[PDB]
């Protein structure tokens, strides 16, 4: 991570979480291939939140 | 601007070479045109350094004396220092010299490539406030979009360009069509010609053949 | 687009909300529950218009379809008036597939030439036929049989073809493209007519279907198909 | 003068390639005729320093020592100054150069090109009175119509020169024929030679070797 | 014949209905065999039609497998690449599957006469 | 949301939040299909329990 | 379950909760037959631990 | 990154020549492009001195004075140290030349070629601790992936160059034709050419003909 904001105080306690946003990769439609990486993708964000959780 | 969506330019490939509209890469002909759009943004690329693609950026990562720049086309120059105090560019050296002399913590004076997308530097810098005063004059790869609301992040006056070569490797693919791909590529080939005769990264009055480097 | 899908009441989208398929099924996308109402009416003009599916004549003058209310429908028409109505049947007419005997190589379709006889389209209404004293100017240099179709080609054994709609033009007048002193379609006051409708598409297989489904008469007296040969390039539909 | 619109345009080039003029971007000849026009404009644009792309404007927004110029298809001059007082020209420096000295606010004495569409100045102006004193000697892109009744920002009498080159695309793209194609382009390519012969951006009498850089 | 799927109306026991509907009445699928050289050892493409079964990365969303079974007219490319004199084609099968050829097509391409025999 | 209950004393604050219930859109039994609906439905699910928590 | 540790002290109470671990239980590969069992195994995960929480 | 899988590869390859996509090697088509795919990456490999390909490593396996290497396409330079103390380059000898004197341990001065994959270096090393420090400046072969869920240890902005190269020697192979051979071969040699003009081992400053041998 790359910080470009104002100049902070002598030895500032950064502090850096993981914080998985709420939204859908991809909607899959009508006639769409199976996508096996959408799936692992998916399940992985999922495991991400429950982690952070 | 960077306006242009993927989709988009699919469906301004497909009607250039002759096929029907699509509303989204869930076809055959779309998956290939998209594969062709990406292909040929690669090549739109690596025909030049444009100014979309040059920039000044600091280094991804660091190992002790290697910096990371991830994907980049080329490095061209190595600088140190800030904009408040200004900036010193590094000496090139090859590989052999660089490893003749010790590996030491310290300010950079000398540069070589490590590998691919890596430069070493001796001597290196050991703190993040030290790491982040090192400057990387590299040309960008093109990035590349995946799905059909990605918009391009290249300007929408070099699209057409992007389109002919498209054509020409889609009538070499998909229509396997010599006439038409030699037809397309006659265009790009003009177009890019045109385009980088104009395009320079120097101004006419400022294009000269002596450079001060230095009286040492 | 030509049916009219409700899910209890609620209009259902022809993509968006449903699939029409190639095989005389619709396939729901949406959420739905089980008991619910589907029902799937004939509405040739889309969802814009469901009383599409008969036309209305109030003196020799086409009306649009008011809403029915229990098989039986009103009109602010003067008494008096001759009311014609009825229900519109579908017209199809199918070019066999060409594939210039190649089952691999595609096929790039330029244009297609139809040659239309329009001699029972030629003909106007009258002054004489004002009845019960109407607007004789909206009568009078009306074509008595309207003449219009639709144009579709489809490609690799597949039903989503392209379609051109209305190909002898508006039956309005517009602004830059109707002429004087002709009533609209100008394309229909001519004889004899040969359309040259662009239909640019790639397909190993391509084939046309002339249709219609509206109160207008068509006579396609011939058609040509001008075409460029590939390379074996298909994959599929998927 | 430029009462030429979008819509006739297409019609014109449809009715040049053999299709029926239409009133709307309704089917899909029209729509590629329309993206062929686009097209032809943008390459008509880069085919010469036209006068009508050529001005000289100032810097649509500022970043603190960065001007951006939108998208303009180069720079040829950077000045500072106004008209009651005279402009003084700024002197151009590669990248290397510019990044050498310190970064201070100021009056204006070096430029150089930054990505897309910038222009860095050193020393910058942090005022708006001070930026509004820097004028940019650039080539404009050429403004591409998006609907059917959008006036073309080109006169009337290049609208030639746009149809045939559009012609040209269009017998590539639509017609597959190649000797048309060819013929178009011997037409369009004739009528920019003349054009780029004739039409200069200095008189025959100022056409001189000599320019009086003073005497440093 | 068989672009035709199960209702929810054909359930019989209470069986699963999800197992029953969308399913084909008919299956479509056969094997083609390539025979050289008037000998019977010919090289055999086994399911053409695609597989009865989702795939990862091979099946598509709301149609069911296999989805070449649904289009009502079909043009399926078998590459079929081997040397010989003559050159024989056989679509076979050995199941409840179904089948309707209504055309085919071989291309190829001619060489001179180096055939020396199968042993 | 229409409420009929028992009398509600005077300027009651009544919230309403939202609720995902735990629950499965359907048991995937079948090996001849598989409909978009369900996958969206499944992850929509998943998104708005997340959001919710 | 059985217990082999420590004794307790005088009628301790130990209150066995639920805790489903957060991983994945097969990474789809490509091209891979679709697994209703995996799937389903997938789904009721991700059930259990938002009952959990 | 190195993101790109051989089955996707070969379904690439697959989709340009014509064929459907695959999901594994089953049939000969996937075979054929599986081959032909290896094929290309060492046709690739062996065109240029890649940056993926350059790198400093040891030696796999000692014998008395022979240092295995395994399989690496050339041996460039060979040096003795470490990084802490610097590196000292060895001065390469004819195989008749570095026979001529006696074998013994020590710190190495010589070397030369044996054989395949193996270099002589004399004196040579007896323990461990001396054996770790010689590096040798080598060109890596491309590594081959054997399975199709094998991630190609190549860049993703190399896969179109290897697929164009890929789809050249399957228009040679499995469609019989020389025209469509012929345009890929264009397209690869093309990308081919502005890749090893553009991506050099040097910086452009850093180009000189002159080089520092001191003063022996």
């Amino acid at each position: 991570l790359t910080y470009t904001g104002a100049a902070l105080p002598s030895n500032t306690p950064v502090e850096i979480r993981r914080k998985t946003p709420n939204s859908i990769i991809q909607l899959v439609t009508y006639g769409q291939k199976l996508s096996s990486n959408l799936w692992n993708s998916e399940i992985d964000r999922n495991i991400r939140w429950r982690e952070e959780v | 601007p960077k306006t242009t969506t993927f989709i988009q330019l699919v469906n301004k490939c497909l009607e250039n070479i002759g096929e029907r509209p699509v509303i989204s890469f869930n076809n055959s002909v779309a998956r290939k045109a998209a594969d062709t759009v990406r292909d040929a943004i690669t090549d739109v690329s690596y025909s030049y350094d444009w100014s979309w693609l040059t920039t000044s950026i600091i280094a991804n990562s660091w190992i002790n004396e290697r910096a990371d720049l991830g994907d980049v086309q080329s490095v061209k120059h190595v600088s140190y220092g800030s904009s408040s105090d200004g900036y010193r560019e590094l000496t090139f050296t090859d590989e052999r010299t660089f490893d003749a002399a010790k590996i030491y913590p310290g300010v950079g004076q000398v540069f070589t490539f490590n590998e691919y997308g890596g430069v070493r530097i001796n001597p290196y810098p050991e703190t993040v406030e030290e790491q982040v005063k090192y400057k990387f004059y590299v040309v960008k790869e093109a990035t590349l979009p995946s799905v059909e609301i990605d918009v391009i992040n290249i300007p929408d006056r070099f699209i057409q360009l992007i389109t002919y070569n498209a054509c020409t490797q889609l009538s070499i693919s998909h229509l396997d069509d010599a006439q038409a791909s030699q037809m397309w590529n006659s265009k790009y080939i003009d177009q890019l010609s045109r385009l980088r005769a104009r395009e320079r990264n120097t101004t006419q009055s400022g294009a000269n053949m002596f450079k001060f480097r230095g009286t040492r | 687009n030509d049916l009219y899908v409700t899910l209890d009441g609620t209009l259902l989208t022809p993509n968006v909300d449903y699939i029409k398929e190639e095989t005389g099924y619709i396939y729901l996308l949406s959420t739905f529950s089980t008991g619910q109402t589907l029902k799937i009416a004939s509405s040739p003009e889309g969802n814009t218009t469901p009383n599409s599916w008969y036309t209305v004549y109030v003196n020799n003058i086409r009306q649009v379809s008011p809403t029915p209310s229990a098989g039986t429908f009103t009109l602010g028409a003067t008494n008096g008036d001759i009311i014609n109505w009825g229900v519109n049947y579908l017209t199809i007419y199918t070019t066999p597939q060409f594939l210039w005997n190649s089952l691999g190589n595609f096929k790039r379709t330029q244009h297609a030439y139809l040659f239309l006889d329009n001699r029972d389209g030629v003909g106007v209404y009258v002054a004489s036929d004002v009845n019960n004293g109407q607007d004789i100017n909206q009568l009078t240099e009306l074509y008595r049989v309207p003449i219009n179709f639709n144009l579709s080609v489809m490609y690799n054994n597949q039903l989503d073809g392209s379609t051109s709609y209305d190909v002898m033009g508006y039956d309005s007048m517009y602004w830059d493209e109707g002429v004087f002193d002709v009533s609209s379609p100008y394309d229909q006051y001519q004889p004899y007519q040969t359309l040259k409708i662009p239909i640019t598409g790639i397909g190993y297989a391509f084939q046309m279907l002339i249709w219609n489904h509206s109160d207008e008469y068509f006579k396609l007296g011939g058609y040509q198909i001008i075409a460029k040969q590939k390379g074996k390039r298909h994959i599929g539909r998927y």
